[PDB]
Order: structure tokens, then C-alpha cells, then sequence
């Protein structure tokens, strides 16, 4: 017997690597019933035509798992949606590689979806660890009115309520606005000084421009942000000493491809040893039923903890995301980013580089009236 | 001006010619007359729904359609939401599979459903609780997605009430059917009200475990959401006699009335749009042909489906994306293995039919 | 505020070179940055590196592992310690102060010294 | 890292206006500022343009700049040329990793 997995990649050269991966997959341990085949397609500028072709390749090849990826054209919001919606009808597992938005984390909507990189609303643990190590108890939250901001706010609120402590204030600003001075002026007259920002770059530029006018980003303050606000065009108005977070393998794709190939091969090896299985549906237009071993395949994929790969252990959690991902804490000095800390997954540790806090000087600012 | 309807001929076998007969033809008064382009889809497939919708869009010039299918699959609503988002046409969800309330819609979607979110079910449950003098309960939510929102809403409503709620310990059966911590966790329950929340098989397993444990008798009133009651024709052998559960109206609501209501709200929205401005919007060129990327038209139909009333009963919609005045019903597993109505969900207050609880017997042996 | 430059003329090939730029009219302990830039004869301008007043440096990636810049605010002077010099390093060397700003802007540049490498 | 390309020398007659540009090769000049530096031979180079439209209060009003973001170029519109303008001009911009200068320009009268 043979089983074949499908891929939706945006580079022909990657197809050279991906094939090699399965060529390496059915070389370490094969030679009976596990003759893996690889079928690949390419991304389409149009979104409607993606589903027709995706179940056309489903029909022609009756694949078991689909490996999706992100294109270079930056919208990164609806690119894997047509594949996840169509493949979710038959409950065939689909695991992404370079997706970060938190809408796909909801298991109620996207029934069968797995991720390799942690979502955007998953770095609040880094902020909590930084607060613990630097001993900042009074914070000011400032988020945007959207799914990502609400999810991050909920996660941070739960994490802080685990300690029976709450944030001083929670500001919510309209995404894509043009006048911010009122809210920031209101937040200016308070007690806490630590300001945590989580929003998109386009409005992050407006937030920075508004804040820089009110003489509030001077000395004695502390700024913490995510990853989106550091990259992009929002670096023009970023004040000095703004602490930020970065993933250690956020852009590499060959490592993710090898990781996905290895974990899928291990899952299929562990699953094919059990009887009472049914082949995928034959055609996209054939019949409307449900895969018998869909949820079983999803469970056996979730329980699969990879031993060691190019990106470390690949142990999932009971959500569809990745656990124990390293982080790099970067401070920018004089418009230049330099890594100053590293977060293993449990507790962060610093490096041998004295940071420069906002407004110059070098101390350990605390923050209080 | 031109709208279409379609259904999967589940209950329309005896009403094949009624679809053309029904609709506004001799019992309506409105601006420029609208006609119904009927259709009968045999079955729903990812390549079938797309092709049918695109053919209707590019060959009939429709700007609004109602969809109802008896398929039990849940992804139909999400596929339809994607189609509506990428097609810029308003669609309805009158009956069937496309009636489960999706959690969060697309930012620029135009999907309107006929259902009931979990929040309304929780609030009608709490109304029943405060109506029948029960003042101590115990939540049980094992693994099912969205349970966190349900628990948060229950806690918020408990903390924001003037009835002295006495919510006792809650549990989370993460390891279902494990016989390691589920036994002691269930033994920790000391009260008589239980709020189940799980799938069908998970609820059956939990009820069997409760039967084995022995906390089921004349003083244990279970309550379960509309999830475990999706089809009232597959009653298991482990459901105790007497079990509250809310659900959508089936016993008194017909397909013709739903179709008429949908056509009415769509026509009223179109009339209001034509009254506000003078430039009616036209349908898109084609779906799959997308060489040029268009944008949203001038004032699409969105602030016209809220302040809507058609022939008496209000048919308003909220900004979230679901109904505001549903037709929820409260039923109990009567001791004949057949569900029976107990009370509607009227304007805002619950109007029960039974003055006192008749103390329904358990599964005979007890 | 004015900057003064002083270099020990030419150096022997494949040796260590040390320039000393002094600042008169201001205080090193401030909120600015001090940097070095060099220009080969009839060529472009290449940035070498910047050193904050207190503790930390930044270097050009091409020549990162050949420079150990230093400062001393007790005497208000910063020094360059280029090591493992090559034959094609003869250039005019400048010491320039750049404000903290939010932009990278060099003002005011020093007089500059001529540095030649040969035997 | 990246590179800046600018033409070498421009010919013009007194009493008119000329423009030169150092078009960015890799990336786009929209997330960073550009500065234009004067340089008289045998002297320390001095600032003439910063933030693309500022002017220090030591230079006569004959210089201006703009960014089009179409060809990724910046302008150095000079009006009313005189005999005291024969010098070399530089353009400099930064990024998130390093700071790089440009080429050269020999304005002639």
C-alpha cells in the first residue's frame, strides 16, 4: 500500500527541498507498505479558485494530510483560509508552517488545523516573565479593537489573575483611526509607568507619533511591545529603549518543511499499525460524508512528540499550537537592534550588554508617582 | 429586484410546485416587484456549491439568496460565509445545517443566520433556574471548544445578579473515560442541580458514569444545552427520564413561514436602501474571474437589516451577526421517550406551562 | 563645542594603530553618541563604529572583528584601536558626534588626520 | 545592508536649477530618513539637508528635497547657482543593521 501527502507551497525551489524531505522520509525506515508519494500545487493570486483546485488534487490523489504555507505578498490573513475551509469538510488534517494570526487557533471554527509556530497572542508569557524578573507590578494595557487584541488581553488578564492581581487600566483604541491624543492624554495622568502595546504596524506608527508629541516617552518610562510593532515601516517613529520580542526561526521555511515531513511520517507510521481504517473520500464532487479516522488521526498527531529535529522538540499542546519555543528579547539603541536577552520557555535570561532605557541613562527604572 | 431561493428537497417533495407558488405574488405591497428564481440542489459539495452560486450570480443577476439544507454537516455554514465574503451578496440561513451560530464571522462578511448563540441558551437556563426556586448548581464542561466563554458568561451572570446565587464547585473532565480523577471529581459534587456541557457521546458516557455512581434519583435535575439534542430522533438508552434542554422551534414553525420572513426582511432592506439613495447596487461580474480586484460598493446593504419589521413580529438583527428575538423553546424528556414542549421564550419573559414540577420518575429502577 | 583630532602619523605595516580624538567645549557625559568615519583617497565614505558614552559599542559587520573602540570620560577622550591592519587601509580618519535624536545625523565633524600605512 | 547609487558629476550653467538623486538599490526609502551632506575640499563636511526638508540656520535658502517612492529616489533641487557652490555632495541613510553612505558628485559651473 501507498499513502501520499499534499503540499501547497509558493516556491518551486521549495518543491526541490520538500521532495528531498519525503525522499529522506522514506529512506530511514521504509521498504514495506509505506511508499510515500508527494503531490504539490502552487498558490494562486485569486482566492476563489484555490478551493476548486484543492479538492481537485484531493480527488486525484486522496491525500492524507496537507501542508500549507504563506506567500511573500503580505496579507497573511486569508491566504490559508480557502484550504482550511474546504479540507475541513472531510476532516483531513491540515497543518500550517508560517501562520501567526490567532483566529485560526479557535478549534470551533477551523475544525482540523495545526500550527508549527506559536500564534501572535501567545507571547504574553514573555511579558509576564519580564515583569517578574524586573519587578514591575503596575502596568498599563493598551490594545486595539480586534480579535488579536481581545485574545491577547484575555490571556494576559487570566495570567495576571492567577496571581490575584489586575492591571491598572485597559485602553482599547479603534483600529485604523486618525486621532489618538485624547486616549493617550487620559492615560498620561495615572500612577503606573509601564506601557504594553499590541496592535498593527500601520496604527502603531500613529500611536508612536501621537505619544512622541506629549513628552511622555521621555526619561523614567518603560515601553514593551510585541513583534509586529518592531518590524515594518513603524520603525521611523519608534523611541529609544523600546523592548521587543522576536522569534528565532520566524522566517526559515526549509526547517519547517523538514519538521512537518518528519512528524507526519512518524504519525502515519504509528497510525497504520492499527486496523479499522478507511481511505479518504475519492472525489471532491463524489459524495458528502465524513472520514472515519479523521479525529483519530488528529489525536495521534497531537500525541506525537518528536524526539529532536533542526528546530528542537515539536511537542504540541491540547490546542493545535506549538509549545516550548525560544524567544529573543531585543532592545534598539540609536536606531540599531541588538539582542540582549533570550527566553527558553520557562524563564528568561539576560546577556552581557547593559541596556539603554528610554530617554537615555542606564538604571533600573521602577515607575510610580 | 431579483432574489433566489434554494433547498435540498428534504421536506419539499410534496411542495415542489409550492416554491414557485410561495413568495410575494398576490399578498404583498411594496416598491418595484421582485421575483423568485427557484432551484433544487440535490446535494451539497465543495465544488457543487461554488459552481451553483457562481452560475446563479453570472446568469441570473441576483443580489440576495436564502439557503436551507437538511445535511447534518457543520462546515456548510462556514463555506457559505466564505462565499458571501468573496462575492459581496447577502445570504440567509433559514433552516437546516446552515443554522448553527458561527462563533466569529469575517470582518467584511454579509452572512445573517436564523439561530441562537450559547449566551441566550445560558440566560434562558438561568431564567428557568430562578423561576423554579433552584439556587445551587454545579457546572460540568469536559473538552468541547468554546466552553471557556460559556463558563465565563455563567460566572459573570452569577456575580451580577440580585438573587443570591450560590454557585458551587465546578469541574473539568479533561481526561474523559479514564477512571483516575473523574471518579473523585464527580464524587466531589454535593448539590442538586447539574449543568452538563459536552457532545452527544461524551454526554452519554458522563450520564452512564453518573448512573453507576448513583447520584441520580428524585432530587437531581439535570440541564443540558441544545448541543445534546441536535436531532430529536436518536434518543439513547442512557438518558434519564426528565431532563431539561432548550432548543429551536420545530413543533410550530414551518418552512413556508421561514421563507416568507426571509423574503420580507430582504425586500424591506432593499426598499429602505432605495428610499435612502437613488443608485441601486448591481451584482458582480463573475466569481472565479478575478483578473481585477474590486472593492466594496457604495453603501452596501448593512445598515438596513437592523431596524426591520415586517407584518407584526419584529425581525431585527444585532451588529454581532445573529437574531435578537429568537423562538427558543424549553422541552423535557417525558416518560414516554418523546420530548414535549413546556414553554416558549416570549418577548423577554419566560411563560411556563407547568405551575409546579411534577417530579418525573427516573429510569424506572430508582 | 568643538572637536580636536590627533593621530600618531604613519604606522609600520601589519601593526596596531591608535588614534586619540579630544573634545573641548562640552562634556562627554551627555545623551549623544560619538563615532568614527574614514575616507580612502578618492573613494567613498565608510562608517566604522559608534560608542555610547557609558558602556556599549556598535560596529560595522564587514570589519566587526577588528576594532576595539574605547572611551575615557575622566579625561574626555575616546580612542580607536584598529588591529591586524592590512596594506590597503590608508585613509583620512574623522571623529564625529551624532545626536541621540531619533535619526542618525553627524554634526559637527572634526578637522581630521591623515593616516598612511607603509614601511 | 544595501548600496546607494548616484551619478558622478553634473554639468550646468550659472543662473538656473539642477537636480541630482541617489536612488536606493535594495529596499525602499520610506522607513528611513535621508540626509544630504556638503563637503568643501580640504575641509570638514557639513550638513546641508536633514529630514528631507529641514535646513540649519547657517545655509541660504537655495536647497530643497522630496521623496517620490516611485523610482526610490530623493531630490536636491538647487536654485540660483553661484561661484561658491563648486564642491562635492554626499547622501546618507541608515537602516536596522548599519549605516552606509553614497558615491560622489562633482558639480561644475
Amino acid at each position: 500500500k501507498i499513502v501520499n501527502i499534499g503540499a501547497v507551497l509558493s516556491t518551486r525551489k521549495h518543491e526541490q527541498m520538500f521532495r528531498e524531505a519525503v525522499n529522506q522520509a522514506n529512506k530511514r525506515h521504509g521498504s514495506w507498505k509505506i511508499q510515500l508519494n508527494a503531490t504539490s500545487v502552487t498558490h494562486k493570486p485569486n482566492a476563489i479558485q484555490m478551493a476548486l483546485s484543492v479538492c481537485e488534487d484531493l480527488i486525484s490523489s486522496q491525500v492524507y494530510a496537507i501542508l500549507v504555507s504563506h506567500p511573500p505578498t503580505p496579507n497573511d490573513h486569508f491566504t490559508p483560509t480557502p484550504v482550511s475551509y474546504t479540507a475541513g469538510f472531510y476532516r483531513i488534517p491540515v497543518l500550517g508552517l508560517t501562520t501567526r494570526m490567532s483566529i485560526y487557533s479557535d478549534k470551533s471554527i477551523h475544525l482540523s488545523f495545526l500550527r508549527t509556530v506559536p500564534p501572535y497572542s501567545h507571547q504574553s508569557s514573555v511579558w509576564f516573565e519580564m515583569m517578574r524578573v524586573y519587578s514591575w507590578n503596575h502596568i498599563i494595557l493598551l490594545v486595539s479593537d480586534d480579535h488579536e487584541g481581545r485574545a491577547a488581553q484575555k490571556r494576559l488578564e487570566t495570567l495576571l489573575e492567577e496571581r490575584e492581581s489586575k492591571a491598572e487600566k485597559v485602553l482599547q483604541f479603534d483600529p485604523g483611526t486618525k486621532n489618538v491624543t485624547a486616549l493617550l492624554m487620559e492615560a498620561k495622568e495615572l500612577e503606573a509607568r509601564v506601557i504594553i502595546l499590541s496592535a498593527s504596524e500601520d496604527d502603531a506608527a500613529t500611536v508612536y507619533r501621537a505619544a512622541a508629541m506629549l513628552n511622555m516617552t521621555g526619561s523614567g518610562y518603560v515601553w514593551l511591545v510585541g513583534e509586529r510593532e518592531i518590524s515594518g515601516n513603524a520603525l521611523r517613529y519608534a523611541p529609544d529603549g523600546i523592548l521587543g520580542l522576536q522569534l528565532i526561526n520566524g522566517k526559515n521555511e526549509s526547517a519547517h518543511i523538514s519538521d512537518a515531513v518528519g512528524v507526519v511520517a512518524q504519525a502515519v507510521h504509528e497510525l497504520l499499525e492499527k486496523e479499522n481504517i478507511t481511505d479518504p473520500p475519492r472525489g471532491c464532487v463524489g459524495n458528502t460524508n465524513i472520514w472515519k479516522t479523521g479525529p483519530l488521526f488528529k489525536r495521534v498527531l497531537m500525541s506525537s512528540k518528536y524526539a529532536d529535529g533542526v528546530t528542537g522538540r515539536v511537542e504540541f499542546n491540547e490546542d493545535g499550537d506549538r509549545k516550548f519555543a525560544n524567544y529573543s528579547i531585543m532592545n534598539l539603541q540609536n536606531r540599531k537592534l541588538v539582542q540582549v536577552g533570550i527566553y527558553n520557555g520557562t524563564h528568561v535570561i539576560p546577556n552581557d550588554r547593559k541596556i539603554i532605557w528610554p530617554g537615555g541613562e542606564t538604571e533600573k527604572p521602577r515607575g510610580y508617582q | 429586484l431579483n432574489i433566489a431561493v434554494m433547498l435540498g428537497h428534504s421536506h419539499d417533495v410534496t411542495e415542489r410546485e409550492l416554491r414557485t407558488l410561495w413568495g410575494p405574488e398576490q399578498a404583498a405591497g411594496l416598491p418595484l416587484d421582485v421575483n423568485v428564481v427557484a432551484l433544487l440542489m440535490n446535494r451539497t459539495d465543495p465544488k457543487s456549491l461554488i459552481t451553483h452560486v457562481c452560475d446563479l450570480m453570472s446568469g441570473a443577476r441576483i443580489h440576495g439568496l436564502v439557503f436551507g439544507d437538511d445535511t447534518d454537516q457543520e462546515a456548510v455554514a462556514q463555506m457559505l460565509d466564505f462565499i458571501s465574503s468573496h462575492t459581496f451578496v447577502p445570504i440567509l440561513g433559514i433552516h437546516g445545517g446552515a443554522s448553527m451560530i458561527m462563533a466569529d464571522k469575517d470582518p467584511t462578511s454579509t452572512f445573517f443566520q436564523f439561530g441562537a448563540s450559547i449566551q441566550q441558551q445560558a440566560t434562558v437556563m438561568l431564567k428557568i433556574m430562578q423561576d423554579y426556586d433552584w439556587h445551587v448548581f454545579s457546572l460540568v464542561t469536559t473538552i468541547f471548544p468554546g466552553y471557556r466563554e460559556f463558563i465565563s458568561f455563567v460566572k459573570t451572570t452569577v456575580d451580577n445578579s440580585f438573587v443570591g446565587w450560590d454557585m458551587q464547585n465546578v469541574i473539568t473532565l479533561d481526561t474523559s473515560f479514564e477512571d483516575a480523577k473523574t471518579q473523585v471529581q464527580l464524587k466531589k459534587i454535593h448539590s442538586s442541580v447539574i449543568l452538563l456541557y459536552c457532545s452527544k457521546d461524551e454526554a452519554v458516557l458522563i450520564l452512564s458514569e453518573a448512573r453507576s455512581l448513583g447520584l441520580t434519583g428524585y432530587d437531581f435535575f439535570w440541564i443540558v444545552p441544545s448541543l445534546v439534542s441536535g436531532n430529536t430522533e436518536l434518543i439513547p438508552k442512557e438518558f434519564p427520564s426528565g431532563l431539561i434542554s432548550v432548543s429551536y422551534d420545530d413543533w410550530d414553525y414551518s418552512l413556508e413561514a421561514r421563507v416568507r420572513d426571509g423574503i420580507g426582511i430582504l425586500t424591506t432592506a432593499a426598499s429602505s436602501m432605495l428610499e435612502k439613495f437613488s443608485y441601486i447596487p448591481e451584482a458582480k461580474a463573475s466569481c472565479y474571474g478575478q483578473m481585477e480586484r474590486p472593492e466594496v460598493p457604495m453603501h452596501t446593504l448593512h445598515p438596513f437589516m437592523v431596524n426591520v419589521t415586517w407584518d407584526g413580529k419584529d425581525l431585527s438583527f444585532t451588529e454581532e451577526g445573529y437574531q435578537v428575538h429568537p423562538r427558543l423553546v424549553v422541552i423535557v424528556l417525558n416518560k414516554d421517550r418523546e420530548w414535549e414542549k413546556v414553554g416558549k421564550w416570549e418577548n423577554h419573559t419566560l411563560s411556563l406551562r407547568h405551575a409546579v414540577w411534577p417530579r418525573y420518575k427516573s429510569f424506572s429502577d430508582c | 563645542l568643538q572637536l580636536q583630532e590627533s593621530g600618531p602619523g604613519l604606522v609600520k605595516p601589519s601593526q596596531t594603530l591608535s588614534l586619540t580624538c579630544t573634545v573641548s567645549g562640552g562634556s562627554i557625559s551627555s545623551s549623544n553618541w560619538w563615532s568614527w568615519v574614514r575616507q580612502p583617497p578618492g573613494k567613498g565614505l565608510e562608517w566604522i563604529g559608534e560608542i555610547y558614552h557609558s558602556g556599549n559599542t556598535n560596529y560595522n559587520p564587514s570589519l566587526k572583528s577588528r576594532v576595539t573602540v574605547s572611551v575615557d570620560k575622566s579625561k574626555n577622550q575616546f580612542s580607536l584601536k584598529l588591529t591586524s591592519v592590512t596594506a590597503a587601509d590608508t585613509a583620512v580618519y574623522y571623529c564625529a558626534r551624532d545626536v541621540s535624536g531619533g535619526v542618525n545625523w553627524f554634526d559637527p565633524w572634526g578637522q581630521g588626520t591623515l593616516v598612511t600605512v607603509s614601511s | 545592508n544595501f548600496m546607494l547609487t548616484q551619478p558622478h558629476s553634473v554639468s550646468e550653467s550659472p543662473g538656473k536649477t539642477v537636480t541630482i538623486s541617489c536612488t536606493r538599490s535594495s529596499g525602499s526609502i520610506a522607513s528611513n530618513y535621508v540626509q544630504w551632506y556638503q563637503q568643501r575640499p580640504g575641509s570638514a563636511p557639513t550638513t546641508v539637508i536633514y529630514e528631507d526638508n529641514q535646513r540649519p540656520s547657517g545655509v541660504p535658502d537655495r536647497f530643497s528635497g522630496s521623496i517620490d517612492s516611485s523610482s526610490n529616489s530623493a531630490s536636491l533641487t538647487i536654485s540660483g547657482l553661484k561661484t561658491e557652490d563648486e564642491a562635492d555632495y554626499y547622501c546618507q541613510s541608515y537602516d536596522s543593521s548599519t549605516v552606509v553612505f553614497g558615491g560622489g558628485t562633482k558639480l561644475t559651473v
